[PDB]
């Protein structure tokens, strides 16, 4: 349940990179 | 299971009954088990007439006579004229046919 | 043991905050002495 | 849940009317499983009736 | 314990493990202890670097106490989430986000004399399809000047750029004339509030749409992480998540005596308390002393 | 809440809108005769005008007791509400065990029975991995550290592109 | 027949079921403030848990819920700020009585929703005769504490408070809203100060006008301090500090009131020194030094140490226009004392940053023998938001504490200082400011 601790900063101001929709909702419908 | 809610054991158990309702065969032999309501009525009645040492052998044959001509019930309904050949009856036919060809 | 507190239980657990603190305790004294000893 | 699961499953497993008999379930199959082996004895008997 | 520059950052802060560091310090000053002299030293570079590493000890537990509004309908859970990050940055010593990134532009480009240099030293902080959309406008205006545009304002060539740089900003969707008339002020406060109430409907539509774009990325990351995980067998998942829990306990158990690792294992033992307390009375939850 | 509030038995609710709580107050000019009833219990006390004003003197300050954090629970609640949407389309799967009989076995092409007995073994793969709800806590920890490092910005935690664009036109279109 | 801990278990079972509606979560919250259930925190949590999960909301159950959260003193920001969704969608559906309860409860919690406060204040300035003067001071209290500097509502409320006689309770709410806005229009403040002719029914509105008068620096009205010497048992210790501080900022000399107000605070600090926030301990050291009423011996030195903290934490988290003004005033006070060249000022402004006797840091501290002057710069954040733009009462708070440590505070307001065209004129502003305070320099 536990995550790696990071101590780093974000220098840029960017768009948060929306990931692509997986195919699982229709392949389980296939 | 709804999106935010929890499942209840009144519905988890209703689902489990649907699983075990598929474990009953679709057509079954009503092989009758003798309850103690009728098998202890015949044991003391055998002790009424002094044969209580052979009271168990009466109760064993009491179950068996209902058991050899046990009837086939499909959905609780008795299907009359349902003839079935046993796995032990059919293995008697094979051992007869094997031993008369070997001779 | 059991039945801890409220203000002990309100802290978010696996946040960093002590890597940031451990870096800040090893970056700041090691860069305070860099600025007082610096010639190009 | 697992306490009702081992009780309802044994409720249908203690019942001897729930013993599945392939002879009762599939009569035309359990008689053809017989004549698979009765044809193999019949084929061994034709070779004896030819000799 | 604290070094007094931590405890000054934790005064107006509101989270738990800092306010029990303040309440333990405020009880010590009450019991006849003298307060340390605040050092007026560590000139501008070390002073602005300690602010970087002390505000990140206020932001980092504060970000973890802000529930994301994932899978929510409406604009009020995003206006809750963004306002919790506004009030978190204020507790960490940040100013308004408009005031703080405009300070970042003038800090990067105090010595940018050309408009092509201010478009390439503030490149990390501007949206890249807006920074590129100001390069077709800079290259179009460069045709009628045929000389580099300077960052002057009194130069006529800068007004030829700002005639068409403003033309993009309205086409991007942002009212640049209500932004510029807000930060210029006005004469009367009655018509200064007609521009204040039109800046703050842009700004509330500005800070929501990138708090929502930060949520919709977490919704799409969690849906691609889950759909990568639902394709596995359950035995693979149980041993993949048992190695990651083992290798990350091991990383915190090798480091002994470090402050972060001994606080890490106090969190593992407090997670296990939460599971053990729920296991004793699960219709009520964890036991709080109250 | 602020230090001073200005509410209590002035434009107050005098009647409840539910049936599980039946509340009626009697607004005296000084005090209020309250009577609330909830099922079998009845409570009828009297509050003063200055007794509702001292209520907001000390603040309750409700705070969430979360297992790991409030951030982590909001990702795990989303993964649980996503893992419910995939469970709902495993609920609409046709019952393959109604075709496990030997009168479906021996009628069928033997390769279309391997496919059917593997399509039933795939449902138990999909169904046992979507009901692995103990796996969702360690999945939400793969979303937290990339998110929290974006909020650990040098500009602001709440900064994004749309604010930084509109603060670029304030920066650019003013005279340097 | 009459049981509260048996009706709490009936409410606790009401809000623990899975289908708690909006009407049932409102009425469970209303029944918990009328029963005064501050001691049971989890029962207030279960109602606040179900208040966010409820999806229907009509105009009456939202208003009864927000009334109960505000009156009960219950703060949870995540739940209350998400009740702005049911508030902004039902905003034409709201009564003017109910809209004042919605905006006051969302405003007092600190909800940053400009679409609510623009649309609620545009309703009030359009339909103002429908709004009773108690329903216009709550909406002014909402938009003031929601971070909006809406003066078009504060001007339109100014026409009502000078015409209609308003109650003592709704005057203090209007004054507290003005002190957060920082306006101090004396035609409207004293029009709200003529509402203390009936007395105060509570001390929380005698203290809220006490705090709001010293924050704008008018004076005590002495009907307000008459209520505070009598009703100072009706106040929490955090409310009595803000009561005493706003008196001392306004120049209140009645030390029997300050004996009453410190008799609430100082018993609370000894049993719990950490219960009050450090910004309120610094407000107590202002109140005990300006009025001069002494504190207990362990408290009055501890509250003196806590003024060094809250002035240092307001120095670390400096606004960077207060950083750019201090370094502009320290430049203009270096050339005033004689520094003709750039390398002469930069070694002088580093010498002005002597530390205070309480451990704090003073940016511009000059010493000539035994005489000390301090220069204070006050940017806009400590100035009144109206046209004469005089500084707020909180800077005379800081000056009169620094004067009692051995300094002479010359305030340099940035609406006047940055009005000057040149640096030497800015030196003619600072040197004129020091000699009118301490003429030995």
């Amino acid at each position: 349940y536990l995550a790696p601790l990071r101590s780093d900063f974000t220098e840029e101001i960017t768009a948060p990179k929306v990931a692509s929709a997986s195919n699982l909702v229709n392949e389980w419908n296939n | 299971w709804k999106k935010g809610k929890t499942v209840s054991i009144e519905n988890l158990n209703t689902v489990t009954d649907k699983y075990a309702a598929a474990l009953v065969p679709k057509r079954k032999l009503a092989l009758p088990v003798l309850p103690e309501g009728v098998k202890k009525a015949v044991e003391d009645f055998a002790a009424s007439v002094g044969q209580a040492k052979n009271a168990s052998e009466v109760s064993e044959l009491l179950a068996k006579s209902l058991a050899e001509k046990a009837v086939v019930t499909e959905g609780g309904k008795v299907v009359e004229g349902f003839s079935y050949v046993s796995k032990a009856v059919a293995a008697k036919v094979i051992a007869t046919r094997r031993a008369e060809v070997h001779e | 043991a059991d039945a801890k507190a409220l203000d002990e239980l309100r802290k978010p657990k696996f946040s960093s905050k002590y890597l940031i603190q451990h870096v800040s305790q090893k970056l700041i004294p090691a860069v305070k002495e860099w600025e007082k000893s610096y010639q190009p | 849940y697992l306490a009702y699961a081992v009780t309802k499953k044994q409720e249908v497993q203690a019942d001897p009317s729930n013993i599945p008999f392939d002879e009762v379930l599939y009569p035309q199959l359990s008689e053809e499983l017989l004549e698979l082996e009765l044809s193999d004895i019949r084929e061994d008997e034709i070779a004896l009736e030819k000799a | 314990a604290v070094s007094k520059k931590e405890v000054l950052y934790f005064l107006s802060s509101k989270d738990a493990e800092s306010s029990t560091a303040v309440k333990s310090y405020l009880k010590s000053l009450y019991a006849g202890a003298q307060v340390e002299a605040t050092e007026t030293d560590a000139s501008e570079l070390i002073a602005q670097l300690e602010k970087k590493y002390l505000s990140a000890q206020v932001v980092e537990p504060g970000v973890h106490n802000i529930a994301l509004p994932l899978g929510e309908s409406g604009s009020a859970p995003v206006k809750r989430y963004a306002a919790e990050l506004f009030n978190l940055g204020a507790q960490a010593g940040f100013e308004c986000p408009f005031i703080e990134v405009s300070k970042k532009f003038g800090q990067e480009t105090a010595t940018s004399e050309t408009v092509k240099d201010v478009l390439n030293k503030t490149k990390s902080y501007v949206s890249a399809d807006y920074n590129a959309a100001l390069n077709e406008v800079l290259s179009s205006v460069e045709a009628e000047i045929n000389g580099p545009v300077l960052f002057d304002g009194k130069t006529e060539g800068f007004k030829k750029f700002a005639a068409k740089a403003k033309a993009v900003a309205v086409s991007r969707g942002l009212p640049a004339d209500t932004i510029l008339a807000y930060c210029a002020g006005s004469a009367n406060e009655d018509a200064a509030d007609k521009v204040s109430k039109e800046f703050f409907t842009w700004f509330e539509s500005a800070y929501t749409a990138d708090a929502a774009a930060e949520v919709k990325a977490i919704e799409a990351e969690a849906a691609s992480i889950l759909d990568r995980h639902l394709a596995k067998p359950v035995a693979q998942i149980r041993k993949e998540q048992a190695s990651a829990y083992a290798s990350l306990l091991k990383r915190a158990e090798t480091a002994k005596g470090a402050k972060w690792a001994e606080k890490y294992l106090e969190d593992v033992k407090a997670v296990q308390w939460f599971d053990a307390s729920v296991a004793e009375a699960p219709a009520s939850g964890p036991k709080v002393a109250a | 809440l602020t230090t001073f509030t200005f509410s209590g038995l002035q434009d107050a609710p005098v009647a409840a809108l539910s049936g599980s709580i039946k509340l009626n107050v009697a607004a005296k000019a000084g005090k209020a005769e309250v009577t609330v009833a909830a099922g079998a219990a009845k409570a009828a006390t009297q509050v003063s005008a200055a007794a509702l004003r001292k209520l907001s003197g000390s603040k309750i300050s409700l705070a969430e007791v979360a297992r790991i954090s409030v951030l982590h629970s909001s990702i795990q609640n989303y993964l649980l509400s996503l893992s419910n949407e995939r469970y709902q389309l495993l609920s609409q799967w046709p019952d393959f065990t109604t075709m496990y009989g030997k009168d479906f076995y021996y009628r069928a092409h033997p390769e279309d029975l391997k496919k059917f007995y593997d399509a039933a073994d795939e449902y138990y793969k999909l169904y046992e991995t979507v009901t692995e709800f103990d796996s969702l806590s360690a999945l939400a920890s793969q979303v937290v550290p990339n998110y929290a490092a974006r909020r650990r910005s040098t500009v602001h935690p709440a900064i994004g592109s749309t604010v930084a664009d509109g603060a670029f036109t304030n920066f650019l279109l003013s005279k340097q | 027949e009459n049981d509260v801990p048996a009706i709490l278990k009936e409410i606790d079972s009401l809000v623990s079921r899975e289908a708690v509606s909006a009407k049932e979560v409102s009425d469970a919250a209303v029944a918990l403030t009328y029963l005064q259930v501050k001691a049971n925190r989890r029962l207030w949590g279960k109602v606040l848990e179900k208040a966010g999960a409820a999806q229907d909301y009509d105009a009456a159950s939202l208003t009864n819920l927000l009334w109960a959260i505000n009156t009960g003193g219950v703060e949870h920001f995540k739940t209350v700020a998400e009740l702005a969704g049911p508030a902004v969608s039902l905003l034409p559906s709201l009564s003017p009585v109910q809209l004042s309860i919605v905006v006051e409860a969302l405003g007092g919690a600190g909800v940053k929703n400009y679409e609510l406060y623009n649309k609620a204040s545009a309703v009030v300035v359009s339909k103002i005769g429908e709004f009773k003067p108690a329903e216009i001071a709550r909406v002014l209290y909402g938009v003031a504490f929601g971070g909006v500097n809406d003066v078009a509502l504060a001007k339109a409320a100014g026409k009502v408070f000078a015409s209609t006689e308003v109650d003592s309770r709704t005057a203090a709410q209007a004054l507290y809203a003005l002190a957060k806005l920082g306006r101090a229009d004396k035609a409207t403040v004293d029009a709200l100060l003529k509402s203390f002719k009936k007395g105060t029914e509570s001390a929380s509105d005698a203290a809220a006008a006490s705090f709001a008068l010293g924050s704008l620096s008018f004076k005590a009205e002495k009907a307000i301090v008459d209520a505070l010497k009598a009703s100072a048992g009706d106040l929490a210790p955090a409310q009595a500090v803000e009561a005493a501080y706003g008196l001392a900022l306004s120049g209140a000399t009645d030390a029997e009131a300050f004996k009453a107000l410190f008799g609430v605070v100082a018993p609370a600090i000894e049993k719990a020194p950490d219960a009050l926030e450090v910004s309120s301990l610094a407000q107590l050291h202002v109140a005990s030094t300006i009025s001069g009423a002494k504190l207990p011996a362990a408290v009055g030195s501890f509250v003196a140490k806590a003024f060094g903290l809250a002035a240092d934490a307001a120095r670390l988290k400096r606004s960077s226009a207060e950083s750019a003004l201090v370094a502009d005033v320290a430049a203009a006070t270096a050339v005033a004392f004689g520094a003709q060249y750039r390398p002469e000022v930069a070694s002088a402004v580093a010498s002005y940053v002597k530390t205070a006797p309480d451990g704090s840091v003073l940016d511009i501290a000059i010493t000539k023998g035994d005489a000390k002057v301090l220069v204070q710069a006050v940017p806009s954040s400590l100035l009144t938001s109206t046209t004469p733009a005089k500084p707020l009462g909180h800077v005379a708070a800081y000056s009169k504490v620094r004067e009692a440590q051995g300094y002479a505070v010359a305030v340099v307001p940035a609406n006047e200082f940055e009005a000057l065209p040149d640096q030497k004129a800015k030196a003619q502003y600072v040197l004129a400011a020091i000699k009118k305070v301490a003429p030995s320099f």
